[PDB]
């Protein structure tokens, strides 16, 4: 670990620190997967300034270590983003998120008409990577849409 | 312990090549030897939500055909469940506590799913769910056709009409699709082709199909026509009428066809066939229809028995 | 002859606390064994002038698992009956020419008696006259309690939401008035109250019951919290939001309840319980509506079979 | 504040510090607020232990100096949370929310004919002290509300 | 020029005990000598949302005893401003960039409010928004007031029936409390009970008050009896038949109010005021009515006319 | 004296280059100074037999600024005009005899043209037939065009949405095709492109046009924008959600629009041009019903007026 905290961000003895997450996403990140939510010490760098992507973000969530599934549905928000394994104070093992069979929850359905809307039924959909993109199809309507246009809304 | 036990028949593309098989086998059997009181002491939730008169008495009628009991309703006047906002989750699993399958019709699409979430142990059965899915159709189509072919295989399909916004013919493609060599006609208007997502699914499993001007075209390869009915709405009243003409069965255009050529047609036709198809030995949408109830009755037998001593 | 033989349900406060055990009693009997051919040979008229597809399911599926036939309808659109002006009386004195019994839910009070009136030998059984009364739903209360706390008698019994609109709690107070030393809590907002009669009527049987602000208050000693849903209309949308959150069961609130603690909800629930409290084991209000089926059946069973042999 | 633990920098520039911020707070600040919209670097501390309390939210929004308005907002979740203004690395004035009089678009009427509801307009309601707590009287219904229940709506 | 030129007129918290009496001593100039040219080519739009016709008709005779032409709607069924997201403001936006000023009515609360943050220069007049204001007929009141009484000061004013949802009662209330020395009469059903934070303004005003159950207590002292219609609706039909005997005006019941006492009523009166009342010198509810005009055109003059020439 | 005086006002094919331009001169003059009286003691019908609030405030607005008397109807439902055999035809022969002009808009095509079959000396105005004619929309379109580019010739057009259905849409070009050296750039989903005819027409002009899939492609070159609202309901609500996104007017997608460019919709917009719009100087879509106004008189002011004095 470099951790030139010269002033920005700290570092910590045991705990996950999801690092290169690219501008404002970050907050998305903590906002969609509920990474606030906790005891823990969560500390957030925002735009932190790194001339290698321009500005990024990280998150350090102490004493938390994110299953590869958790790290998993980080790759439509961050897909670059290399999640760590720190329960020592250095690194454990680095992790690369990598696209996922579905993703639950996070989404919302493009088709108003999808009966999702209204009932307490969790978003979930099946992942697919068709060139160019990447095509996302309800587990309901069983409607398949652009990933883009699951996103946008 | 047969597959299809217990099981909520929710999509056509749940089912396997295997258990398309199966259920237009069942049928075959109960519609040769029936089995009166085979659900005896059954009650089954018929719950349409959207109104489906047609559809609703097949169902009923081969529940009743099978020993038993139904209890149920029809559109949202004919029921009083949820109005101001009880869910759809909350009346599943006050019905599914007191019924042995529940079959239901909705307007929006997943609904079917969303019930087998709260139905418990109980199977949910998909008389239609909005523009995605309606597999009991799907089934007796399969069966109409593989009884009047001899085979599922290898066939020559001309698919007439609405096709984008078809959901039966979607799903017959992709049922059909399941079996080996058949070829495909879409024979469709600018306006109503074939969405793309199927055309591309034909594509990449080896699977032959063409874009024709008329039925005529092809009449005489043809082994199963199967036509759909354009809903005049989705044109304009005007832009309607000069197409429409070039999509329209007359007896006149059948001379070429096949000897086994069929005509199918989910239900209900306007315009599209002319009523002296009907007096033609190729016109089958009656007959069709009629099969519902053994492609129906087969279903309940196998989701409700362990095993289907046939 | 049993005591019930032949008699038409209409009111709670017909039934005596010997009544009550008798049909709770023979309830406990067919949930555990069925007598499907009991009612063969029936025919019992389903009237639902006043819709209420979630009651009647119920009813007409208690009947078929009895294995009677069923004739009916719902609402009046379903119905071409009193029109211009047709009278009630003349509807009932038709019908019960031809049915067994008579099930039948009126918009107006006393709806159900005045049908006693003409039916002449026919039983009648309501399943529901307006703010008036509601027994078959009751009765269920009785045995989802009697069922779970294993007693009718020495209970701790909450009952929160609208008190004073609410049809179904002001019958479930005065059935369980009929047993030994209940105590009561009424939680409900100032201006849902449960009406001064019924609070005459406890005190007068020296019956302990207590106002509280909060369920939080009592979730303590509470076995039984039957809670109901406020529609919003009796109050201005914006008085609503106020009180409201005052009145709505979450898990949270669950923390200090007793291990045997029911829930109990009439249903349709809309806000006054959190779906997380379904996952909790108190949440029994699903259960509850199921044995509505052994409630409503054993009923069936008393009024028109002699001798239960049970 | 300022992280200088056991020896660890993590000073800002220049800009606001919001501290004291009750825990579970912080992240409510950050959305609702949108403080979050910034170019800027941003540093948060998610539950960290203080003399006052043994835990808290801390976040410094280098280069942004809060309004006294916005610094008044805070009145409404963090009250004893204090807003410092840093310049040369030095606390250069300390601030704390004082309640509003009107408080904007981060509430919801609880009405629900309210006018407010379906169409363009961003919520403001009179903010007036009286016996029990705070009530919120909508601009749009006229309506006086105990904020108790706004915030929980 | 004059202080309520170009003013939106939406609530009467907003009126000020001037303005009031501005627009109080405009309105018996009109009534005095009509000016019928006043608002000669001015163009105002008739909004009316949610229909109003006692209303709309009013207003808009008040419209053209000035000369003002009228363009407008009644009832948001022809309105075919009920797209699918057809907004209010968007609707406002437009309407703005054709007339002068607009009166309007909506079913929910402020959406007059709203509508002047999207009209620009045009002046809104909110002739109803929902259970919130409807400065209007509180205006028409005070002058009715005014012009029996004398004045707007310590008057014992005695307000009748549904306190608690009674849009124009609370208005009412606020704009007395505006004047000295009044002293109010509030006889209700507790459970359509004047909202206590009417009560609490009032404290703060050091104003004295008291509730009172029935009209009989009350009959000697006052001078003003503003009675409003029970609606059954948000009652028990039982409770407000108890309810009822209690709060209904016949004119037996005026052989002790004093000779100056009045007797209100915003109208529609039903089952509140009988027709004896109809009769007597104390009845006002018609002569109330037609001073809606007055009221009406004095503050269309102020608002759409910059100099009070009259 | 005046060319259009007396004249029918059905399409805008019958109207000249210069007829739009005689229109448009007359209507910057009554915007300039206005002159009220000039209908004085005309009476025009306002018959909407579709309801059209937007269109019927917007001319009775008009007839109103002229000083016009107005009498007529809206929506077919009070209208009983609607006997079993109650022909349009007889309905215009009747209404002829009681006025001086006609302004009309109809559920179906053409009706406007044989409304002037049967008006005799009367002329008639259509406010829109069907999915045919709305040329007062094409005329209040052109006046904001012309307002804002300072011409009608050589304008680089960009049309926006539903190309295949829209009414509007279809005469602007009709309309712009009139003059000289205007490119076009039509925007819109396949399944509601712009129909063949109307490009056929183009050509035949010698007009210069192109097809884009996104606004952005023409972000640059455009002067005016023009929009229109994609009708989700000719759509499945899956394809308009792909579609959605794709075609509506955000305001950071005006960074490049050159200062002059100005986004034009008939309104109501909804889905397709957001409130951040509604800010920048390029918004120009309420402006654009203002003028409804002016373009209305000019049109009634040459029609029912023989000399143009101002
Ligand atoms: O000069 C001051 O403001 C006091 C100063 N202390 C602080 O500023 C502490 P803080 O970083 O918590 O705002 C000191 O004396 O060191
Ligand atoms: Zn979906
Ligand atoms: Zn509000």
């Amino acid at each position: 670990m470099t951790h030139d905290n010269k002033l920005q961000v700290e570092a910590i003895k045991r705990g996950t620190v999801i690092d290169h997450i690219p501008a404002q996403i970050g907050f998305k990140l903590l906002s969609l997967f509920k990474l606030t939510e906790t005891d823990q010490r969560i500390t957030i760098g925002l735009n932190l300034p790194s001339g290698e992507m321009g500005r990024k973000d990280l998150i350090k969530i102490e004493n938390t270590f994110l299953s590869e599934d958790q790290v998993d549905q980080l790759a439509l928000y961050a897909p670059q983003a290399t999640v760590n394994r720190i329960d020592n104070y250095e690194v454990v093992g680095k992790s690369r998120p990598s696209l996922p069979e579905r993703i639950d929850n996070v989404l919302v359905c493009p088709n108003s008409n999808c009966i999702s809307h209204a009932e307490p039924v969790s978003s979930s959909f099946a992942v697919r990577k068709r060139a160019n993109d990447i095509a996302l199809k309800c587990k309901y309507c069983e409607k398949e849409f652009s990933h883009n246009v699951v996103l946008a809304n | 312990a047969n597959p299809l036990y217990q099981k909520h028949i929710i999509s056509i593309n749940d089912l396997s090549r295997d258990d398309l098989n199966l259920v237009l086998a069942t049928a075959a059997k109960l519609k040769a030897n029936p089995q009166p009181e085979l659900l005896k002491h059954k009650v089954i939730a018929s719950c349409f939500f959207e109104a489906s008169t047609r559809t609703r008495l097949s169902f009923e009628t081969s529940m009743h055909r099978l020993g038993a009991s139904v209890v149920g309703f029809s559109d949202s006047a004919n029921t009083s469940l949820g109005k101001k906002g009880e869910t759809l989750a909350d009346t599943i699993s006050v019905i599914s506590t007191y019924v042995d399958a529940i079959v239901m019709a909705h307007p929006q699409e997943g609904a079917a799913r969303l019930a087998t979430e709260f139905s418990g142990n109980v199977p949910v059965l998909n008389a239609g769910d909005g523009s995605n899915q309606h597999p009991t159709q799907t089934l007796l189509d399969l069966f109409t056709i593989q009884e009047t072919q001899g085979r599922l295989d290898n066939l020559h399909v001309a698919m007439v009409g609405d096709l984008k916004y078809g959901r039966t013919v979607h799903s017959l493609t992709q049922a059909l699709a399941k079996f080996d060599g058949n070829r495909f006609y879409f024979i469709a208007p600018d306006a109503l082709a074939m969405p793309q997502y199927i055309l591309d699914m034909l594509d990449e499993k080896g699977i032959a199909w063409s874009l024709h001007s008329s039925i005529e075209e092809v009449m005489a390869e043809v082994d199963i026509l199967y036509m759909t009915r354009v809903q005049k709405e989705r044109l304009d009243p005007s832009e309607y009428a000069n197409v429409k003409a070039q999509f329209v069965l007359r007896a006149s255009d059948l001379h070429n066809a096949k000897a086994n050529m069929k005509v199918l047609h989910p239900l209900p036709r306007v315009d599209e066939i002319a009523t002296d198809v009907d007096k033609t030995p190729h016109a089958w949408y009656f007959q069709q229809a009629g099969n519902g109830i053994f492609a129906r009755q087969a279903l309940l037998a196998l989701v409700l028995n362990r095993d289907l001593v046939l």
